[PDB]
């Protein structure tokens, strides 16, 4: 309407975690 | 390894009694294809059989098991983890070739199936069983603590994370591990400067997942008010420098590019974010966040048809049925039809799992606002859904009052309700006005009808 | 101990942390930097 | 072991709530739905088929919970409107509407003896309702933070409550006070469901664990791992051999409730399921979802 919807906008950036691949012998 | 790779398909067609030559195969194939290892394992499986019926040593079976892991065999790959332990137990006196280490890491993977399984249970058991046989391990230690990660932070995940660093304090991935976990705690962000400073010590140096961390605790400090005070405009340059740190260590990281174009986003260059976006777009779609950031530039563009589309290509992921920062990024220009009945939608569906929030039902009561004021304005409109627009109304006015009794709000006072509750009032007045007309098309229709009953009766 | 070198020797790492974060196409960086003088460029 | 009933397309939107009813009253031949399309549609289970009896309409958002009576042919709907109505079966026909005002309103449970009507509210009261008056007869409170979950004890001498980061509340009916306040889980449950002796309790977190609590002494019976998704919900096999998982991946692990063993999985609903219950020996197995379809599963 008047103004638009709130929000805390916020270029985040994830990461990803240890894979932890199984292993090979 | 490309001559290996030229010697291999040089051998691999021919049979000068090839034996092992699928064995050196598929050992570079494990960086590359995964399924040329599988065949290559397929009829090395079979070679050990016809000279004599020799059984395959676990280490094959084991390896072609770790294959299927990243597969979607993950059923005989566990067949496989078994039959491996098994021929582990088959190496009797092998002591020499340590079938019993190699059933150690057998069961290290068996226990990181039983998680892909979400068998936690054994899980436990397995990894349990070795670190009561071999506390030395780590990776044990910690996956033990990645599970009850799952489970939350404070627990005893953080205890053998903690601990895997008294038993090894030089491990650098469970030291990331560490901070990680703090990662849970964002007020504790400038504190992370310390808990990421102390591998940074030049042995473990150069860490690029650890300084992307760093760079990662720098942004969370951006959209603040304080950035006319130049505060965030030196946390902008400095994240800058971070990426261009990582920029000239490594050209072909994706995750700094993502910074780049995120850190130069919030420095309102939107039109020169989706290119630097559309690089990582082309070298993997498979990260979650760049779905996200192109679609933020496609609202600032008002592209809403080319944002929230890909939005619910974010929710193709098996992770969560309602995301609710992904839901908020995508209700935030919605001004069509669509974006806003179906926007309701989706704010009932976050609701529904996240009941909790003042933002959202203040974001509801907005947009049952705007589709109030949609249908009694110019609206000469149906009679039931303006029956339906006062109790609507009503329920927001409840919201308004609800939400203005609370104290605590999202760091900005939503006392911008009471313009809304002299909104709604005079939405009242207007709803009086406009029911009466709802009763006039009613009256009119019921005498149009009177004139079609007439002239069939005359017909 | 012996079973700690015994194990890391015989076992194999192909997916680390750090390869994650590097593509696995070839994205090099000078467009990217070429575009990060030319937002200087308007600075 | 399979499905027998799958029903297409049973709604407009998203069910989130499923009411099968067990007695002879009727109700083992009906099933009742509740959705985002603010349908209550009661389907008549007849001739071992799915026909819709009754739509019910009203619920302006969308629905949160619906619940048959175990002493009465009538049930009763939830929703975010906060206007908790109360429906009439054998009619199709609104009782009245339980103004939980002005949002402070959760999921129902009809009582064992269908008298008092348990909600969970914003502040972690849990209000109880009677189902003649439509009053908030008396609000059980215990603190914390939100009131997610809970569920009566069918023998009427028991509640439980699930809030929003893992709380669990023991009370005495009885006397509505609280007896324990246990702190298995971490992370949110949405359903809990007591035994049908009311000897055990099933929890359903986002973690894929079903803590498993004794009762009597109110202790840790175990806890069983279940899918990769956010387990949603749950019922007991009514003659207390089996419960059921409903999770967020469209997925549904039966589980057996003493060898804590997926005994049988659905993979039906291709959208995540969300609401289940079983039969009146726990041979049929209702199920909902975001798919809007149906299935039943015969699971003898």
């Amino acid at each position: 309407e008047r103004s638009g919807v709130v929000c805390r906008v916020k270029y985040c950036n994830s990461l990803p975690d240890i894979p932890f691949d199984p292993k090979f012998i | 390894r490309d001559i290996a790779k030229g010697h291999l398909k040089k051998v691999t067609e021919q049979y000068p009694d090839d034996v092992e030559a699928w064995i050196e195969l598929a050992q570079i194939l494990e960086q590359t294809d995964i399924q040329g290892a599988l065949s290559a394992y397929g009829t090395a499986t079979r070679i050990l059989q016809e000279k004599v019926q020799a059984d395959v040593p676990p280490e094959i079976l084991n390896n072609v098991g770790a294959l299927h892991f990243r597969l979607g065999n993950l059923g005989e790959a566990k067949k496989y983890f078994l039959a491996s332990l098994d021929r582990a137990k088959a190496e009797a006196e092998h002591d020499e070739h340590y079938y019993n280490a190699i059933s150690v890491t057998t069961s290290y993977n068996l226990a990181r199936l039983y998680e892909a399984m979400c068998e936690f249970h054994e899980a436990e058991k397995l990894y349990k069983n070795i670190l009561r046989e071999h506390p030395n391990y780590v990776d044990c230690y910690l996956r033990l603590g990645a599970m009850a990660r799952d489970k939350g932070n404070f627990y005893e995940a953080s205890d053998w994370f903690k601990e895997a660093l008294q038993i090894n304090q030089d491990h650098p991935d469970a030291w990331s591990l560490i901070g990680n976990l703090h990662l849970a705690k964002q007020e504790w962000g400038p504190g992370q400067k310390k808990f990421e400073r102390i591998l940074k010590q030049p042995s473990t140096q150069s860490d690029t997942y650890s300084m992307l961390a760093l760079g990662n605790v720098w942004l969370q400090t951006l959209h603040q008010p304080t950035r006319d005070r130049e505060k965030e405009k030196r946390h902008q340059d400095r994240a800058l420098a971070i990426y261009k740190q990582v920029l000239r260590n490594d050209a072909k990281n994706l995750y700094a590019a993502n910074g780049i174009g995120a850190v130069l986003a919030h420095k309102g260059y939107f039109r020169e974010a989706r290119d630097v976006f559309a690089q990582v777009r082309e070298a993997t779609a498979d990260i979650s966040d760049v779905w996200l950031n192109l679609a933020h530039i496609y609202v600032e563009q008002k592209q809403y048809i080319s944002a929230v589309q890909m939005y619910e290509n974010c929710l193709r992921k098996f992770y969560k049925h309602q995301n609710t920062e992904v839901v908020l990024y995508l209700a935030r220009a919605l001004f069509k039809c669509g974006k806003l009945q179906e926007c309701k939608q989706t704010l009932l569906k976050a609701r529904h799992v996240a009941p909790s929030d003042t933002v959202l039902m203040f974001n509801v009561a907005l947009v049952l606002q705007r589709l109030a004021t949609s249908v009694l304005k110019d609206e000469k409109s149906n009679l039931k859904e303006v029956l339906n627009a006062v109790k609507e109304l009503e329920l927001a006015h409840r919201y308004f009052s609800y939400l203005s009794k609370v104290g605590d709000k999202m760091r900005f006072d939503l006392a911008l309700a009471a313009t809304e509750a002299r909104q709604c009032s005079d939405l009242l007045s207007q709803a009086q006005y406009h029911v009466a007309r709802a009763r006039k098309q009613d009256e009119e229709e019921r005498e149009l009808r009177a004139k079609q009953e007439q002239e069939k009766e005359l017909l | 101990v012996d079973v700690t070198r015994d194990i890391v020797s015989r076992e194999r790492v192909w997916r680390t942390r750090t390869t994650i974060l590097q593509s696995t196409g070839k994205n090099f960086s000078k467009n990217i930097f070429a575009i990060l003088q030319s937002v200087k460029a308007r600075e | 072991y399979g499905i027998l009933f799958k029903q297409e397309q049973a709604h407009d939107d998203a069910i989130w709530s499923v009411a099968w009813g067990t007695n002879k009253k009727e109700n083992s031949e009906t099933v009742v739905t509740g959705s985002l399309d603010d349908l209550v549609k009661v389907w008549k289970w007849r001739d071992e088929r799915l026909d819709l009896q009754w739509s019910l309409e009203g619920h302006q958002l969308g629905v949160v919970s619906v619940d048959i009576s175990h002493t009465l042919p009538i049930a009763a709907s939830s929703s975010l409107d906060a206007h908790i109505r109360l429906w009439d079966l054998e009619n199709g026909k609104q009782i009245k509407s339980i103004d939980a005002g002005p949002v402070d309103a959760w999921t129902l449970a009809f009582s064992p003896d269908s008298q008092y009507l348990a909600t969970g509210t914003h502040v972690g009261k849990v209000n109880i309702f009677g189902v003649e008056s439509g009053k908030k007869e008396y609000s059980l409170d215990t603190r914390g933070k939100f009131i997610l979950s809970i569920a009566y004890s069918p023998d009427g001498k028991y509640l439980a409550s699930g809030a929003i980061d893992g709380i669990i509340n023991i009370f005495d009916i009885a006397t509505g006070k609280l007896l324990h306040t246990l702190e298995g889980h971490a992370m949110p449950i949405r359903s809990l469901t007591f035994s049908p002796d009311s000897q055990l309790l099933v929890t359903a977190s986002d973690d894929g664990y079903i803590k498993i609590y004794d009762v009597q002494h109110a202790n840790l019976a175990g806890t069983l791992s279940g899918h990769a998704s956010w387990v949603l919900n749950v019922a007991f096999c009514p003659d207390d051999t089996h419960f059921v998982s409903s999770s967020s991946d469209k997925s549904v692990k039966v589980w057996d409730v003493g060898t804590r063993t997926c005994v049988h999985t659905f993979f039906d609903h291709q959208d995540q399921v969300w609401g289940v219950k079983y039969n009146g020996n726990g041979s049929k197995i209702v199920s909902v979802g975001d798919d809007q379809e149906i299935h039943i599963y015969d699971c003898p």
